């Protein structure tokens, strides 16, 4: 995992390009994604 | 020449309370920037 750095990343499928931080969210166990108002994965929980 | 200065500057005085007091006052520009706000947002809100 390589954090705060310009990445293509895949997370289960999830395919993308950016820049990964710690994040505060609070997500639930039935959660896996978090999104913005446009409807674009803007957080998400590492799967391991 | 008294009178009429005491008249402005009474009146200039009067003119805080009624910028600060009617809320609608300064509705044109407020809308200007709601306007833009609005339709940026839209834009946003339009990607999902």
């Amino acid at each position: 995992l390589v954090k705060n750095k310009c990445v293509n990343f895949n997370f289960n499928g999830l395919k993308g390009t950016g820049v990964l931080t710690e994040s505060n969210k609070k997500f639930l166990p039935f959660q896996q994604f978090g999104r913005d108002i446009a409807d674009t994965t803007d957080a998400v929980r590492d799967p391991q | 020449q008294k009178l009429i200065a005491n008249q402005f500057n009474s009146a200039i005085g009067k003119i805080q309370d009624s910028l600060s007091s009617t809320p609608s006052a300064l509705g044109k520009l407020q809308d200007v920037v709601n306007h833009n706000a609005q339709a940026l947002n839209t834009l946003v809100k339009q990607l999902s």
